[PDB]
């Protein structure tokens, strides 16, 4: 059970079955997938990005480690990814608003995650706040590891999803946007815990009623589980 | 020391 994809080999694990690669593999893929966000929205210009290979078949615009800007973001992304090792992060998304830092989103591209007891069957309860099951939680929940190419065709999905909702979807950003990048962490996350670059808030983001959504794609890895949507008022 | 669930990040502005 392993990914043989001579491309795959460079950003990700060949392996995603047991709970150190299949955490490592979720950080590689936030990355990734936001990178691309990121590049196909043109939130950041070409000169932050490195072209890289997904697989054989699919290539893609990754955050650039060799420049200023584009490695203190791709950290970023690699504390909140991080953070999936322990089950500590609940959802990081990519937030787009008129004003920093508006709480009201014009729109939105969430990872949202959940964590397996052992084994990698049986779903860790993922909830509210008022105990309520939160909203990503029965899609993953019921969902089963089905080996490692499952994971590769699930992040091939999400690129080309990515690519396919900024490209054919998507009206443009405003001339003038702040996008940030805000995350949840889980009721399981001790109060010593908190990762680096992102400020403790008691406020999340919020979206419009009119809201409009899109599904990029799921993701599991052997230990792991992730949904990734769009949410936004320029589709179409 | 952190008493929100909440995390937020320094952003990128056009």
């Amino acid at each position: 059970d392993s990914i043989d994809d001579k491309k795959w080999s460079k950003l990700f694990p060949r392996i995603v079955s047991d709970p150190d690669r299949s955490s490592n593999f979720m950080t590689r893929a936030i990355y990734v997938a936001f990178s691309a966000v990121l590049r196909n929205r043109n939130i950041l210009g070409q000169e932050y990005f490195t072209k890289n290979y997904i697989t054989e078949k699919l290539k893609c615009m990754t955050l650039c480690f060799r420049n200023l800007r584009s490695n203190q973001i791709a950290q970023l992304l690699r504390n909140a990814g991080d953070a999936t090792k322990d089950g500590f992060l609940k959802e990081v998304s990519l937030v787009i608003t008129n004003n920093e830092g508006d709480l009201e989103a014009i729109e939105v591209f969430s990872m949202k995650f959940i964590y397996f007891e052992n084994g990698g069957v049986v779903a860790r309860l993922s909830t509210d706040k008022n105990g309520q099951e939160d909203p990503h939680f029965a899609k993953l929940a019921q969902l089963v590891y089905e080996g490692g190419d499952s994971v590769r065709d699930q992040m091939v999905t999400i690129v080309r999803s990515v690519q396919f909702l900024c490209t054919k979807v998507l009206e443009p950003l405003p001339e003038e946007f702040t996008a940030n990048f805000r995350l949840e962490y889980t009721n399981d996350a001790p109060s010593n815990f908190r990762i680096d670059g992102f400020e403790d808030s008691s406020t999340f983001y919020t979206l419009p009623d009119d809201i409009q959504s899109a599904t990029i794609g799921h993701l599991r890895p052997g230990c792991h589980a992730a949904n990734m949507e769009c949410w936004s008022m320029l589709m179409s | 020391a952190r008493d929100s669930p909440y995390g937020l990040s320094q952003g990128i502005t056009k």
